[PDB]
């Protein structure tokens, strides 16, 4: 990109790359329900190992698994996401076989669903924000003291 | 005319690979927003233009129209429900019609919906 | 004060090679096989080109055009892919609570050219601007605080200090090292490049990233 | 003399220091002035405006 | 009534298919060549998938919103909105069981 | 006065430009040619290759074929919406072998479309054209293996549908394998029945050493022809049991069959002159004495194995070389599909023989029309090579006819086209235009034929070259193909000549597209003209030498999009090819012989010819084209002056006094104006709208169909149930609009009444019906009303009613009513304008004549284009056009500057000097000196050094004038512009795209039945497609409710959009939607795949999105 | 494909400001039609919505009343402008309706570089956010004037271009 | 445009919070017909019309100026939603 003369910040590329290597291959499942060579998410095996250490069991050894953006997105937790992308048949088959539940965490599955997108103003952080004015505020402020007397 | 076959809805249109024949077909079975709003405004405005009548004659009218149970209650039925003769009902509705003629001749709110 | 030269210098319109073709020789041409022709085209456009010159230059030209077209196609391709992979990345937590980071080098090394050279300013800005300092930095008798958002001025200062040679590495919180779940968090990310201030929570930076990389997808030929 | 890079650092510095609205105003001002002055300059292109070096 | 925060996908058992089914489509016609009404057991049949008109049955006996959900005694058409023809699904009971080609033909064949 | 430039004089005129289609379709017809003396090629080739057929003991045979006279003329077929075609009657004799029964009997075949004089057909009342196709020539070729770097793979190949591709490839065992129809098997196994064994294959075969032993397999060489025939029939066709006679018949039909397998005559010839052998017929092998005998395989394996040895004389062929590539013209294609349909007919005949009464059957009962009828119908209507004619202007149809496409069936497609077929080969020189081609995914695929380029009988494009002997040029012009050109060494058209012989010692020449400086002694050939190196549209660009290839391409392509104007004018500076363009376009009326004009008027130009006959020429006035651009002919002749032969009578839409008039000549000033010309936007002086410049006439036609529905018959009538008086005005009698009536959008063109589906009025509805007491009546109004954004005056009227002569209407339909509506379109804000040099633009706000940069004589400029578009796109031709346009405006003469033989800088400068002498001379003749403001501008131009210091203001204004730059005063201020500004006459074009057609907005319209999405396009009153990329944009912004509205309420959500429209109508804020309703379709579709789709809740519980609907 | 949307070829905006674009009259009338129905309901002239709609559909009687009413519903509200292909998020930006004669949409010269727009006959699309929530999203974060620096780079996107640079340099 | 937008950005941490605030406030204003306003007759955003200078019907702008004043209070779990809307209707008919 810099050779071509196009300047862009490293952040974006870094995000994509982190999404690329986000997967893991299991070696010696230990005391978990996992199997050797089973592929899953970084944070998942991390958490599982935390709990296993807390439970006084043997954690799961693993190896970093980096895949192309296509297969990376294809292996994602949201089946609607992978379905909408491409290779619809394979996804749907594996999906329904395992009976996986999409929790609708990502934005585009919600886009399919026609539900308010988890990002932006629809972010669970800012969307519950309430707005009042002084007079109404004082009215409902009396509303609390008249409840205990009734 | 009977001999001719139906046409595949997926029949390609033009050299474009993004268009079918079937998705160029409109839906007349389903009410458009403008149509639902039109029916709404009609029912409401008629409801308000009805309210200036006497209670009995209005009730009779909306018994005739299907504004109650949706069915059409003739003459004798209305006479049976209000306990009067059917002729009286007839005169009643005619009168109602003409009173509406006056008030509508004034406001011009319902002069539309004439298609 | 010549219009061509002025439009070129001001950055209004035109590049040195276009002006080269409009004034000096249009240069040497490339036959469809890809190996350059043995004879040049001599005269510029304003002198006029002979039939042959125009023909060979047309080989090269249409080659170029086909390139651009197929390239817009592939740009759409790659863009859609990136969007599909990074879509779930969104600012959620203000602080994900990680001590992990990446250290961005201010010096590269040109090989067989030996000596380490100071990275060009635009690259350094591309890795440092908007970033949040992982740990404390001591240079030039001034200190840079922990968890500080580096402005452009701060980056230029760090460059001045890199030349001063007190810092060959910049510790920085990155999305890479971020522990945020199904996305990235504020400080690990950085400034919101549109507003030049710390990124607002709820910003979906995955889609932003994907578009950011996607748009340039149509400009790569050379 | 002001040019693309200079004008750009101008706009950015203005955004970083002054504010968003002030910079919008600034941009439109540079637009109006730049246009009108471009008209006044009468900058044009003739065939001999692409002058050859004699050394060619 | 309640929020939908979750969507799952699974294999539909034959029993589930029959549960979705408002009836079986026996006859491989579409409509009559003239009247253009849905054929008796045909694919477009109203007796299962629902009426073509809102609250109006096929024969035209029960005509109104007054009657609702009641099956008419001749055509067997349920009095209801005509929109249910988009939702209500039928089925075909197969003589000899067959395989869904997905779990066969899929790159890592599942049944295989 | 018209001035010509350049020293290059074409000795040969441009050959007929429509000739490819016309001549090719002429050779495939042979209408005037007697059934005796016919050529056995084209349609008769199809006949002779499909006949005779014998299979009881019937023997058919052919005799003749007859072209019918058209049942309807051009115009009639066009306005009936019927294909223009004539009945083809084959005369075919039927015989019996055993009986000796001869019943000859004529027969029918089908309807064959006839090509018009312009070279286009008419299908279903629409003018269509069949583009020429480009593929590689038949024959055999050799190319290095993609898989193996060390050897060369062989390929044999016939015409398409004339039999399969053949590949000889050495697999790396050392053993050899052949591939036909996706499969593998050794060559020897095929040598088989061809009369070869171990010895015959080892005899000569080794000059080689190592190459002989990879061929031999003793297991196959042991068995002899019919056994290995069974073997290869087992391998290549596993379906049926390995019978011997099946093998014989099948593999006879595969190779030895002249009918089933036809290798191109050009391929026959080329392969014969390549392998160094000769061939009896067009067949790969010959079936003789019951045994197969070799023809092709032996010499091609000879050349294969020889070339792979490295022996001199044998070499790999060039794939993209035009000597190995040929053109399918219209006649060959038509004949191809004709013979396919003829084959299907043959099978029909063969089916009809084995039943009924084998004793007495006339060929009339034996033959059906439909196979050939539907074959030809399918080819003309469907096939990609057949596309809608370009009627936008004459040059449009001309170039469209000269277009060469690599696409279509039998050719290649967008995906498999790399830099291979898209590029420009050495041999494209005098054949295919290196520049003209679409700027889209189709670049390099669809190209145009060169000006002097011609297609011979074999389909090889050849180009004219003048032979030269010892520096002396000969008047003999030779048409040479690609290979023939490759052999010789060719000079250039601009090479200096001293009265018919060469002057310079260094001559510009080439050996196989390779520029070389070489002496006059070794030059055997020369270019006729640079014009032959480009297409027609490219040849219309003056000073093309100064424009970049890209913008030149854009220039030609935009010249194609040209709309005709009322006042439209031929360019001031021309290349000189415009005349022949208007002539060969056949859009103009000329004098067929010598004679005198006995009348004019706008209908009939009658001429009394020297031959004594009085012939009137009917003039087409305002005829609707395909794109809508009016086709008009304005006569220029006075009554009573004697015309020569070939002389002009009436112009075309795009013609002026016999010259091509595309756009108009306007006065351009190159300069920035108030950012209005920003990004190639075009300011325009309002004065153009005063002179009716760039005003185009566009006729759009609308039709309507009265049918009989099962409910009841439709009818065209003036009576409409709820219709008011004032809306029925122009409807005079039968409910059709009168002629010359203005029709507003929403106004009724023709009335129609169709009985409504009988249903109850709703209770409220019938309450209304009762209130107004207006009888709810029967029929409802179906009338055709002119679409929004469209409107105009009514010119044409057409009514075709059934039960009336001359017209056959499709079943169920009573009558069709069609109305021509013409519109007057002046240049508007947003319309498109462009020049011949590839400078695009939109009209950005028009400017009043009051404030304009004008001249000291008060003459305002007509445009003000932006100079910033120039240096990036690198087209300097427009600059020169502007200079010469200035000189031409002042001295009042036009110019002819051919491509690559042009006007030059000193010439133009001289003309500028003269024009200045006249101009300033007239300035002082009127008693005026030099203006003070001019002294100011001259001063500041002197400081920057645009003018020589010390010279008087006259001489400085002079030095500035020849530079093209003059002093300009701002019409707003009155103060002069600081710098001098080039002005002059540029030829500028109004194009097809207009705001009038392209502006559409929508609130709530119709929706699709399947999914509730709004329809697409303007014609359907559609909404804008919001793409996935735009979703990504909104997500990037983080606008949740905007994206929500986009995905639900404002797009497909039923209850959402309804409640929303309700809310806005009542003045609320729109509610929150629920179900997109396409998603429910997705759910039920997923359930149709037997996949259970459960929409859960916060706590893993079923939530039914179908409310009391599918619940059951 | 969506309701309340349109498109047209584009024309330069030199007199216009950054937070504005030149949304044409007819396009606006069709786009804002429901709002116009309510504003015609409030502002006398016709008794109810139906009268207004019937007025607008048949007989293009358009009068200064309905135009000033159109500018009554228009005021303060913004519409989204779209240029294909959409690469950046800046391929979509908020601007204002400004009723102008002619069928072409007027666009600001600075944001062109963001849409990758020149006027050769390039066309752009207009969408109107309905809900006050969506309108807030449009005017606050989706506004063209509010988006200046490139989210990809961090260097300002909306920028002096061509003629402007020419004059300032000048 | 929307003056004070910089200060508005400064009022909150994340922008989408501001957008939510302006949205809901404009919602309240549209609900109660601008009678729940904290503004004063001089501060009211007046739309210029030849008929007269009226109240700007755009609720968004109203909310913008309103929050610009600072008389408005915003936050998460500030007041019970039910009672909020309840007495919200209680105050203004
Ligand atoms: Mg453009
Ligand atoms: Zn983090
Ligand atoms: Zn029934």
């Amino acid at each position: 990109y810099r050779a071509q003369g196009v300047k862009l910040h490293d952040k974006h590329i870094e995000i994509v790359v982190r999404q690329m290597l986000k997967y893991v291959e299991v070696t010696d499942p230990g005391d978990s329900r996992l199997l050797e060579g089973q592929v899953l998410e970084k944070w998942d095996v991390e958490a599982l190992n935390e709990r296993l250490i807390a439970e006084g069991k043997v954690p799961v050894a693993w190896k970093p698994l980096l895949m192309g953006v296509t297969k990376s997105a294809l292996s994602t937790k949201s089946w609607l996401s992978a379905a909408s992308f491409q290779n619809t048949t394979h996804v749907l088959t594996e999906a329904a076989i395992a009976g996986k539940k999409d929790e609708l965490i990502g934005l585009k599955e919600n886009v399919i669903l026609g539900r308010l997108i988890p990002a932006g103003t629809g972010s669970d952080f800012v969307r519950f924000t309430q707005v009042v004015d002084q007079r109404t505020l004082k009215a409902i402020e009396e509303a609390r003291k008249e409840a205990v007397e009734a | 005319k009977i001999a001719q076959e139906p046409v595949s809805l997926e029949t390609p249109i033009g050299d474009e690979k993004d268009s079918f024949y079937g998705d160029f077909i409109p839906d007349e079975n389903l009410p458009s927003p403008v149509e639902a709003a039109a029916q709404s405004l009609l029912s409401e405005e008629l409801e308000k233009a009805l309210s200036k009548l006497s209670e009995r004659e209005a009730m009779v009218l909306k018994l005739r129209k299907g504004l109650i149970d949706g069915r059409e209650h003739t003459l004798e039925e209305v006479g049976a429900y209000f306990g009067v003769t059917r002729e009286r009902i007839r005169q009643i509705e005619n009168k109602a019609l003409r009173k509406l003629k006056y008030h509508e001749s004034r406001t011009r709110k319902l002069r539309d919906f004439l298609e | 004060f010549n219009p061509l030269y002025v439009m070129a210098q001001s950055g209004a319109r035109g590049n040195p090679q276009q002006i080269r073709q409009l004034c000096g020789m249009r240069g040497l041409m490339q036959k469809p096989s890809g190996e350059t022709f043995e004879v040049p085209v001599r005269s510029s456009f304003r002198e006029g080109l002979t039939v042959l010159e125009y023909f060979i230059s047309s080989h090269g030209a249409r080659k170029g055009g086909a390139d651009t077209a197929l390239r817009t196609a592939d740009s759409g391709y790659l863009t859609r892919k990136l969007v599909d992979v990074a879509h779930e990345i969104v600012v959620r937590e203000a602080d994900c609570g990680t001590t992990n980071y990446i250290s961005v080098p201010l010096f590269q090394m040109d090989e067989v050219t030996r000596t380490l050279r100071l990275r060009k300013r635009s690259d350094i800005e591309s890795g440092l601007y908007g970033r949040v300092l992982a740990r404390e930095v001591e240079a030039l008798g001034r200190r840079l605080e922990e968890g500080r958002y580096l402005s452009l001025e701060d980056v230029h200062f760090l460059i001045k200090a890199a030349e001063a040679g007190e810092v060959r590495e910049v510790p920085v919180r990155s999305p890479l090292t971020c522990q945020t779940r199904y996305g990235v968090c504020q400080k690990c990310y950085g400034y919101d490049l549109s507003m030049a201030r710390p990124v607002s929570i709820g910003e979906a930076v995955g889609v932003v990233a994907a578009e950011s990389i996607g748009e340039p997808g149509t400009q790569l030929t050379m | 003399p002001q040019e693309k890079n200079s004008l750009k650092d101008l706009v950015y510095q203005a955004f970083l220091r002054l504010g968003m609205e002030k910079t919008a105003r600034l941009l439109d001002a540079l637009k109006y002035y730049g246009f009108t002055l471009s008209t006044t300059s009468g900058i044009t292109i003739g065939i001999d405006d692409a002058v050859i070096p004699e050394e060619k | 009534k309640k929020e939908v925060r979750k969507v799952r996908i699974a294999l539909a058992s034959p029993e589930k298919i029959r549960s979705w089914s408002y009836g079986e489509v026996e006859k491989p016609e579409t409509i009559n060549y003239r009247t253009l009404k849905p054929e008796r057991d045909g694919l477009f049949d109203e007796r299962i998938f629902g009426p073509i008109k809102d609250y109006e049955c096929a024969c035209g006996k029960y005509k109104r919103q007054r009657f609702e959900g009641k099956v008419c005694e001749r055509c067997g058409v349920e009095v209801t909105r005509s929109i249910v023809r988009r939702y209500r699904m039928g089925h075909i009971e197969l003589a000899t069981p067959a395989a869904h080609i997905w779990f066969v033909k899929d790159v890592p064949s599942k049944i295989g | 006065e018209i001035k010509r430039f350049g020293r290059i004089r074409e000795v040969i005129p441009l050959p007929p430009l429509t000739e490819i289609q016309v001549e090719s379709y002429k050779k495939a017809l042979q209408a005037d040619v007697p059934p005796e003396k016919r050529e056995n090629v084209g349609i008769q080739a199809a006949f002779k290759e499909t006949f005779p057929i014998e299979e009881g003991g019937l023997v058919l045979d052919f005799l003749e074929y007859r072209i019918g006279d058209p049942p309807f003329s051009q115009d009639e077929c066009r306005e009936k919406d019927l294909t223009y075609q004539a009945p083809l009657y084959a005369r075919l004799q039927l015989i019996h072998k055993d009986t000796g029964l001869i019943k000859e009997d004529e027969v029918f075949l089908g309807h064959l479309p006839l090509m018009t004089e312009d070279g286009s057909f008419i299908i279903n009342g629409a003018d269509r054209v069949i583009v020429s196709q480009i593929h590689r020539s038949p024959g055999v070729y050799f190319t290095p293996d993609p898989a193996r770097p060390g050897r060369y793979i062989a390929s044999i190949i016939p015409l398409p549908k004339r039999g399969p591709w053949i590949d000889l490839e050495v697999e790396a065992s050392g053993v050899v394998t052949m591939k036909v129809n996706k499969r593998k098997f050794p060559l020897v196994l095929l040598l088989r029945v061809l009369g070869y064994d171990q010895e015959t294959l080892v005899r000569e075969l080794s000059a080689y050493g190592d190459l002989v032993q990879g061929l031999l397999d003793e297991a196959v060489l042991a068995m002899r022809p019919e056994e290995a025939m069974v073997r290869l029939f087992t391998l290549l066709r596993p379906g049926d049991p390995p019978k011997k006679d099946k093998a014989l018949a099948y593999l006879f039909g595969l190779l030895a069959d002249p009918k089933r397998y036809d290798l191109g005559e050009a391929g026959r010839y080329k392969a014969e002159e390549k392998l160094g052998v000769g061939l009896s017929g067009r067949t790969l092998v010959r079936f003789e004495d019951g045994e197969f005998k070799d023809e092709v395989f032996l010499p091609t394996l000879r050349y294969l194995f020889a070339l792979t040895a490295g022996v001199p004389g044998h070499e790999v062929d060039d794939i993209d070389h035009l000597g190995n590539r040929r053109i399918r013209t219209v006649g060959e294609l038509m004949a191809d599909q004709f013979r396919v349909g003829l084959a299907r007919l043959a099978r029909g005949v063969r089916e009809r023989m084995v039943m009924g009464s084998p004793d007495t059957l006339t060929p009339a009962k034996l033959v059906n029309s439909r196979p050939l009828e539907a074959a030809l119908r399918e080819f003309f209507s469907r096939s990609q090579l057949s596309q809608f004619k370009d009627e936008t202007n004459p040059l449009s149809s001309l170039r469209h006819k000269r277009r060469i496409s690599a696409l279509g069936p039998g050719g290649l497609t967008r995906e498999r086209a790399g830099f291979d077929v898209r590029d420009v080969h050495r041999t494209h020189y005098g054949r295919i235009c290196p520049v003209e081609t679409p700027e889209g995914a189709n670049i390099g695929l669809i190209t145009s034929l060169a000006a002097y380029a011609r297609v011979d009988a074999l389909g090889f494009i050849r180009t004219p070259y003048r032979r030269v002997k010892n520096g002396v040029v000969t008047e003999e012009v030779v048409y040479m193909t690609a290979s023939e050109e490759d052999r010789y060494t060719i000079a250039q058209a601009n090479t200096p000549l001293e009265g018919d012989r060469i002057a310079t010692d260094r001559v510009v020449a080439r050996r196989r597209g390779e520029p070389v400086i070489v002496a006059p002694e070794e030059v055997e050939f020369m270019d006729v003209s640079p014009k032959q190196v480009f297409s027609l549209n490219t040849n219309l660009i003056p000073f093309l030498e100064h424009d970049d290839a890209n913008r030149a391409l854009m220039g030609s392509n935009m010249q194609t999009q040209a709309v005709p104007l009322i006042r439209a004018q031929a360019p001031v500076v021309m290349t000189g090819l415009e005349e022949r363009v208007v002539r060969d376009s056949l859009a103009a009326l000329y004098a067929e012989e010598d004679g005198e004009v006995v009348k004019v008027d706008g209908t009939r130009i009658a001429v009394r010819y020297e031959d004594g006959r009085l012939v009137e020429h009917p003039l087409r006035r305002y005829a609707r084209s395909n794109q809508g651009t009016a086709f008009d002919q304005r006569p220029r002749v006075r009554v009573g002056q004697r015309v020569k032969k070939g002389d002009l009578l009436a112009d075309g839409p795009a013609s002026e006094e016999g010259f091509l008039a595309l756009g108009q000549n306007v006065l351009v000033a190159i300069m920035p104006f108030d950012g209005y010309n920003f990004e190639d936007a075009i300011v325009i002086s309002e004065e153009l709208l005063k002179r009716d410049f760039y005003t185009s006439i566009h006729i759009e036609r609308y039709e309507i169909e009265a049918r009989d529905t099962k409910l009841g018959p439709e009818r065209i009538t003036r009576d409409i149930p709820h219709l008011s008086e004032a809306a029925l005005r122009d409807l005079d009698e039968e409910g059709i609009v009168r002629i010359g009536a203005e029709v507003k959008p929403g106004d009724i063109l023709v009335g129609r009444t169709s009985f409504k589906g009988e249903q109850e009025p709703s209770p409220e509805e019938r309450l209304l019906r009762s209130i107004f007491g207006e009888k709810a009546r029967d029929v409802k109004d179906t009338s055709l009303r002119v679409p929004p954004g469209e409107g105009g005056i009514v010119v044409g009227r057409l009514r075709l009613r059934r039960g009336d002569p001359g017209v056959e209407l499709k079943p169920g339909v009573r009558e069709v009513v069609r109305v021509f509506v013409a519109q007057k379109r002046k240049l508007q804000v947003g319309d498109k304008l462009a020049n011949r040099h590839g400078n695009k633009g939109v009209v950005a706000k028009i400017l009043p004549v009051e404030d304009m940069p004008h001249l000291p004589d008060g003459t305002p400029v007509d445009v003000i284009l932006n100079p910033l578009g120039v240096p990036s796109r690198m087209n300097l031709g427009q600059i020169l056009e502007t200079h010469l346009g200035l000189a031409g405006y002042f001295l009042g003469q036009r110019y002819i500057s051919p491509v690559f033989d042009g006007a030059t800088e000193p010439e133009i400068k001289e003309l500028l000097a003269e024009a200045f002498n006249l101009y300033f001379g007239k300035r002082q003749g009127e008693g005026f000196g030099v203006d003070k403001r001019e002294k100011e501008v001259l001063a500041r131009a002197e400081k920057l050094g645009l003018v020589s210091p010390g010279k008087s203001p006259e001489e400085q204004l002079k030095e500035l004038f020849d530079l093209g730059k003059v002093v300009l005063y701002d019409g707003r201020t009155g103060e002069p512009f600081e710098g001098p500004i080039v002005v002059g006459q540029m030829f500028i074009m109004k194009l097809y795209h207009m705001v009038e057609d392209k502006m559409h907005a929508r609130s709530t319209g119709p929706y699709s039945l399947i999914t509730q999405q709004p329809l697409g396009g303007k014609a359907q009153f559609g909404g804008q497609r919001f793409g996935e990329m735009e979703v990504w944009a909104l997500e990037a912004y983080g606008a949740a409710h905007t994206l929500q509205e986009m995905l639900t309420i404002k797009s497909d959500d039923i209850e959402g959009r309804n409640a929303a429209y309700q809310a806005i109508i009542k003045g609320e804020d729109v509610p929150e939607p629920s179900v997109p309703e396409s998603f429910r379709v997705l759910v039920k579709e997923l359930q149709a795949l037997a996949l259970d789709v459960q929409t859960l809740d916060e706590k893993d519980n079923p939530v039914d999105i179908f409310e009391g609907l599918a619940s059951k | 494909r969506v309701d309340y949307s349109g498109r047209s070829v584009i024309v330069v905006g030199p007199q216009l400001k950054l937070h504005q674009c030149g949304l044409p009259k007819r396009m606006a009338l069709e786009l804002f039609k429901p709002f116009l129905l309510k504003k015609m309901e409030e502002k006398a002239f016709a008794p109810n919505v139906k009268a207004a709609r019937r007025m607008l559909e048949r007989q293009r009687d358009i009068k200064d009343e309905v135009w000033d009413a159109l500018e009554e519903v228009i005021h303060g509200k913004v519409v989204l402008l779209n240029r294909a292909p959409t690469l950046h998020r800046l391929g979509i930006q908020a601007f204002q309706p400004v009723l102008v004669e002619g069928q072409s949409i007027q666009l600001h010269p600075l944001v062109c570089e963001a849409f990758n727009a020149d006027f050769d006959g390039d066309q752009m699309a207009v969408h109107v956010p309905l809900s006050s929530f969506a309108q807030a999203e449009a005017r606050i974060q989706m506004l063209s004037a509010h988006n200046l620096l490139s989210p990809a780079s961090g260097e300002p996107l909306a920028k002096p271009s061509r003629d402007i640079i020419l004059g300032l340099y000048y | 445009a929307e003056p004070g937008i910089d200060k508005l950005f400064g009022m909150v941490d994340s922008k989408y919070r501001l957008t939510v605030v302006v949205a809901k406030r404009a919602q309240q204003l549209l609900r109660h017909r601008f009678k729940n306003t904290v503004l004063e007759p001089e501060e009211r955003p007046k739309m210029r019309t030849l008929e007269g200078l009226y109240d700007d019907p755009n609720a968004v702008t109203w909310a913008m100026k309103e929050l610009l004043t600072g008389r408005l209070f915003f936050g998460e779990n500030l007041v019970p939603e039910d009672r909020l809307q309840k007495e919200m209707e209680r105050l203004y008919p």
